[PDB]
Order: structure tokens, then sequence, then C-alpha cells
């Protein structure tokens, strides 16, 4: 048999017909016969007298409690008397799931929540991969402080990131006392980002001061713990937006919901005792006489109890009456004042539902920070190479720089190579902030009857502020589209089998050999391939028969004996020759590049970026370091 | 260097470059002149003009 | 030539 309580609600008369109802509810296999109780008002005597008469008159194995009001000082009773006398008990919502740490010794609790110090792993894993790092702590005079205060420190020097701490402050914000220290001890403060613990009284007396003294505008960051934002369905006023909490999961199944996982997750738990001894235990429930040395027999059965799993959610409790490892969902405060999901949290790696985070005004008019871009890309071997995320510590490894393939549902990826570098140190010099994202159309760029996609397509759309990567420069970019200085030289180049004396041999330039038909390379929809076209019309008619797949395929048909001569970039053609199985080599070599051109930075027309990073990249080109990452990336045996 | 050295005799240049810099016309700040001059230059590498002049 | 600075065969993983 198991009992439910229910208190302090809507009268759910009706509820509790319908949880009496299910007598079999073929949740588990067997179903012991449930009985409901309910008190009509949350008192020491009156839930000491209701449980000791039930327990002593129906003989119960184990008992479910439903919450309340959301008050404290309810769970203490609760242990007190599941010590006493020895029946399971377990807490399933409401203020009555609070983690209550050092627990009775030989109390059987079992309060389904998540103790502070996953709350702040969880936290500081979104701080990090925001990159914040600025630690204003503000905690209240409440009994749980200290033990907050521990644990903020104990996992600050539990990661990889610095966490350079700026200030942390106590104030008495209770019912009574001096407005104005507090509100003086408020006014001098500067950190983007803000950790508060307290109570919900506390809560709104602190957020209504801090917008008193100008602390709640689009520059700041507030996070607190599920402690307080109380009833998680009435948000009050004076609540910022953009609030940033961590609630577990089930943060909206309904009450009757929540029963059927509090009398599955004591049914599969008698059931997985049965397999092993065949029996139920007998009810132990004395409130009279109080009787009762260590039993072994409830002992063991409680220690069966601690794992269950079911219906695709793992509930394991620690020795302490709280569940460990646990899926908690992110939570914050729309525009429009209502609680919704933000990100999620499963098995140790964080996701996020916006690749950066959306700041509002007091108007609305969701404002854009200006020192902030979006930068379009994607992977060229030699100069971006993408990464998986290692299984770790979720992150990837550090000198690399998170990147996500656009197309809601997201990947993150982790980007490598050249021009990533080269981003970096721009970064770091130009005071500026940036979001990598690959493309996903066509490569680098074409005009379909005015419809450009890749990398020109994106920024002259204004969908981008630069297009980094493997991008030449030609005359039809330039009109529509800005370019910075060059630091990669490249141009045309031919690959051969280890014949040919340039372009303008008859060899290309009269495709009327009887025997032997030379064939070509021209990876097509690329810049090599509009230049060829454009100015030699009957190689473009010739070299329809050519293969055309990627930059790796041409190499194993060249190796086999299908096709004769390569036609493609430079500075990939002879970097793709410096590491190869043998010595496949090309024509006579740097004196044999045609169009010569260079890689560069595309840029919205009339960017004010344009003329300050440009002399940072002939900065960078002129004292040197262009050539130590060429011999750190660039570099080959043959 | 190398016109010289591969020019007249008994030259030669030693290793090779060491700091590579391009060449360019010299324009007075925000000239109107230079989104054309750079289109020009651009199309005149392209077109084959510049291969033509150098190896005249 | 297994130099100690950087060898290509060193900085790009190989088969054998
Ligand atoms: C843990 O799970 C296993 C697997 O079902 C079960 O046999 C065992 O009784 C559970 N409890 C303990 C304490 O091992
Ligand atoms: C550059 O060319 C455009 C048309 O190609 C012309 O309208 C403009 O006057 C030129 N710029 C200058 C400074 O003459």
């Amino acid at each position: 048999t198991v009992a439910v309580v229910f208190s302090s609600s809507g009268p759910p008369q009706a509820q509790f017909r319908a949880r009496l109802t299910p007598q079999s509810f073929l949740d588990l296999p067997l179903e012991i016969q449930p009985l409901t109780v309910g008190v009509n008002t949350t008192n020491p005597s009156s839930l000491l007298t209701q449980i000791c008469g039930l327990l002593g008159a129906a003989h119960v194995h184990g008992i479910v409690f439903e919450d309340n009001v959301d008050t404290e000082a309810v769970a203490q009773i609760l242990d007190f008397i599941s010590s006493q006398t020895h029946v399971p008990i377990l807490s399933i919502s409401g203020g009555s799931a609070v983690v209550l740490t050092p627990k009775e010794p030989g109390s059987a609790f079992l309060q389904l929540g998540v103790s502070l110090e996953q709350q702040l792993q969880v936290l500081f894993k979104v701080l990090e991969e925001y990159d914040w790092s600025a630690f204003a702590v503000i905690t209240s005079l409440h009994p749980g402080h200290a033990l907050f205060l521990e644990g903020v420190r104990a996992v600050a020097d539990a990661s990889h990131v610095s966490w350079r701490l700026l200030d942390v402050v106590t104030l008495e914000l209770g019912p009574g006392g001096p407005r104005a220290r507090t509100q003086r001890l408020l006014r001098q403060l500067d950190a983007p980002v803000f950790v508060a613990y307290c109570s919900r009284e506390e809560a709104e007396v602190l957020f209504a001061e801090a917008a008193q003294a100008g602390l709640v505008g689009p520059g700041h960051v507030w996070l607190v713990p599920n402690l307080a934002l109380g009833s998680t369905d009435a948000p009050p006023a004076t609540f910022p937006v953009g609030l940033i909490s961590v609630v577990t999961e089930s943060w909206r199944l309904s009450l009757r919901q929540k029963v059927r996982d509090g009398v599955a997750i004591l049914a599969l738990g008698a059931h997985s005792y049965w397999r092993q001894h065949g029996t139920l235990p007998a009810p132990a429930g004395d409130c009279r006489v109080h009787p009762g040395p260590v039993s072994p027999a409830r002992e063991a059965f409680y220690r069966h109890l601690l794992n269950v799993t079911w219906e695709g959610r793992d509930f394991s409790f620690s020795p302490g009456g709280y569940l460990v490892q646990p899926t908690m969902v992110v939570i914050a405060l729309n525009r429009h004042r209502l609680w919704e999901m933000v990100g999620r949290w499963e098995h140790g790696v964080l996701y996020m539902k916006y690749p950066v985070w959306p700041r509002y005004s007091a108007s609305l008019q969701p404002v854009v920070d200006s020192r902030h871009l979006t930068v379009a890309t994607l992977e060229e071997r030699p100069f971006v190479i993408v990464e998986s995320p290692d299984p770790g510590t979720g992150g990837c490894v550090p000198n690399t720089v998170p990147c996500r393939r656009q197309s809601a549902p997201y990947t993150k990826l982790c980007c490598k190579g050249f021009c990533i570098d080269i981003l970096k140190k721009l970064a770091r010099v130009v005071k500026f902030s940036y979001d990598l994202y690959l493309v996903t159309n066509g490569k680098h760029g074409k005009r379909v009857r005015g419809v450009w996609n890749g990398m020109i397509g994106e920024v002259y759309y204004k969908r981008a502020d630069m297009a980094i990567g493997s991008l030449t420069i030609n005359e039809e970019r330039s009109e529509i589209v800005d370019f910075s200085v060059p630091f990669v030289e490249t141009g045309i180049s031919v690959m051969v089998a280890r014949t040919v004396s340039g372009l303008s041999d008859k060899k290309f330039q009269r495709p009327q050999d009887q025997y032997p038909p030379f064939r070509f390379g021209t990876v097509p929809n690329g810049s090599t391939e509009r230049n060829i076209r454009s100015n030699y019309r009957d190689m473009h008619t010739h070299m329809v028969k050519f293969n055309q797949r990627s930059v790796e395929d041409a190499l194993t048909s060249l190796k086999m004996g299908k096709l004769d001569a390569f036609i493609y970039d430079a500075a990939v053609l002879n970097y793709m020759a410096g590491k190869d199985e043998g010595c496949k080599l090309v024509t006579i070599g740097s004196g044999k590049v045609f169009a010569t051109t260079g890689y560069g930075i595309a840029m919205q027309k009339d960017s004010h970026w344009k003329r300050a990073i440009d002399l940072a990249l002939l900065q960078f080109l002129g004292d040197g370091e262009t050539q130590k990452l060429e011999t750190v990336w660039l570099s080959g045996i043959c | 260097l190398e016109f010289e050295a591969s020019q007249k005799c008994d030259l030669v240049t030693t290793g090779e470059l060491f700091f590579r810099s391009g060449f360019g016309i010299g324009m007075r700040k925000d000239s109107p002149w230079k989104q054309n001059v750079s289109l020009s230059i651009l199309k005149s590498h392209e077109n084959g003009f510049m291969e033509d002049l150098d190896k005249t | 030539r297994i130099t100690g600075i950087n060898d290509p065969r060193l900085r790009n993983p190989s088969d054998k």
C-alpha cells in the first residue's frame, strides 16, 4: 500500500478522486492499492496526528508527499517522522523539495532536488560559453549563505578559466532595516554580470532597490538559483527581463503527473527488491510506542530503493536525500513576462537556443552591440579545418574557437586553421568581439541571375559583416563588396604527373589534337572558372569533360591516370604538392603564376572597420608574424 | 636587383627573398580616384596585359 | 630527416 497527502492549494477533491481511482494503473509490475489523505492546514500537530493515524491504522509500506504554498521549515518535520518510525517517504514538489544536507543519521527522506553545487556548476557552464567572467556576487543574510559562499569559491577553482572575481557583498535585505545603507552599497558597483542568492521576499526587495539605483538596464545580467523566483507560474513586478535561473526537469508538468511518478518509483523499488528476495517488507508504524533499533531488513530495502530507471528518466539518489545526475533546463524571462526555456543540460554538455544573448531595452526594440560582428566562412583544408568537439570535457581543445554550421537545431563544432589565427589576432588588436558560423550554400560565390550564394552572398545581402577564409580578389566581387589588403598571394597554376609551357601553349590554346586529347581540372562555380571562361571560349567549351568533385578526387584521378592536367589556385596546389604520397609536381613553379591576385577579407560597403583593420593587417605583415604562421601551417616534405 | 643581375654580366643574387612587399600608386587621403584606379589595375591583372608588359 | 624544430612527417601525421 502507498499513501498520498496533499496540501494548501485549490481544493483537489476531483484530483484526489482521480488519484484514488486507478487502483490498478498498470504503471509497474504489480500495483499496491493506493489511498489518499488530505490535511486542511499545515501545522506540527496537524501533520503529526494525520500521518501517525494513517500509518498506524493502515499498515502502509511507503508514503508519498505533495507540497504546499512553499513555506520553509516543513521538511524537517518529515525528516523527524521518517527517522522515528522508519517509514520511507518521498517529497515531490514545492518548498518541501528543498535539499536538506545534514539529514538525520537513520532517516530515509529522499527529496527530489538539486544541491547548490550542481546548480552553481550549471551556472558557471553558461558563464563560460558566453565568456563573461565578471563575478559580482551578492548574498543576503540567509541561513544558508555561508554554504553558497563556500561553494562558489570551491567551484571557481574547479575550472580552466581564471574567473577573475570582482566583489562579494552581504546586506540586510530583511523586512526591517536601514534602506539608506543598502542604497549606498548598491550605488557603488561595476560589473556586467551579477549572481544573487536570497529569498523571494528578499529577491523582490533587492530587485526593487536595484531598479531604484539604476542597475537593471540593458547593460547588466542577473543570475539566481532556484531558491528564489517562487511559484514559477506568477512572476511578480520589479523582476528584470532576462533573469536566468536553473530548474530541474518536470518544471511544467501537472500535479497529477508528478504523483504518478512518485508511485511509479516506489513500485519499481519494491519490484526490484522483489526479484532479489520475493517479498515486500512488513510495515513498522507504532508512532505511540516509538520502538526500533537499527533494523537490517528495512535498511536493505532502503539501500535497494536508491537506484531506479523507467520511462527513459534516470533517478539516482545520492546517500544524502537528493538525486544526482539530473537533466537541468535553464529558463529565462521573455520580453512579455513569461518563463521560457533557453538551454538544456544533459551529461555535462550545455546547449543554448540563442548563439548570442538577446539584449532588450526599456521600450524593447532589441539593441545590438556596436563592437560585435558576425563572421562567415567555410572549410578549406590548409586554411579552415572543422573538427567535432572531443568527448573529453564538452568544450574542445584551447587555441580553437566555437563554430556552428547554421542551416534552429545546431551542433557546436569548433573550427581551426590559418585564417582563424589571423582572426584571433585581429580581435585581440582591434578590440572587438565576434561569432563564427559556416556557410551552407555554394562554396565561394556565383551570380545566377542576380542571386549570389556563398560568403559573398551572405555579405552582400547584409546577413554578415566580414567573410574570412579562401576568398580571392577579382573585378566582379570588388565592385559590390569591399576588400582589404592581400595577406596571402595566389594565382592560377597547373599540376601534372611526375610537358607544357603555360596557358598560351598550343596544348591548351588549340584543342585540336588527334590522338591524345588533354584533360583539365577546373572545379567549377569558383573564381578560376569565371576568368578562364571569360578569356578563352574554346577552352571553356572543351573543358566540359573534366573531373569536378573536389580538390581531393582530382588527386586520385591524376594518380590513377584518367586525367592529365589540373587547373586551380596556387596557394592550395603548391601546398597540396608539399605533403603527398611520392612526389607529384607542378610546372616550372612560382614563375608560372597567372592572374596573380591575393586572398582578402570581404566587408560590407562603406564599413568603418575597413580603415581600422587594414592598418592592423599591414602591421602584422610588416614585422614577420605571417612568416611564422606560414612555417607553422604551410610546410611540406617534398 | 634581379633585372640588373640577369641583364649585364657577372652578378648573382644570393639566396632568396626574406621580407616581401608590393608596389602601389600613391594618392592623397580619401581621394576620389581610388576606386577606379583599383578596378582598372585589377582588370589589367586579369586581362593578361600586365603579363605582356612584363615580358616586354 | 627527423629534425627537432618541426618535421612535416611529424607535424602532419602519416600512416606508417
Ligand atoms: C541498483 O541497481 C541494480 C540493477 O537493477 C539493482 O540490482 C540493485 O538492487 C540496485 N541497488 C543497489 C544498492 O545495488
Ligand atoms: C569612377 O567610375 C565611375 C563609373 O565607372 C564614374 O561614375 C566615376 O566618376 C569615376 N570616378 C571618378 C573619381 O571619376
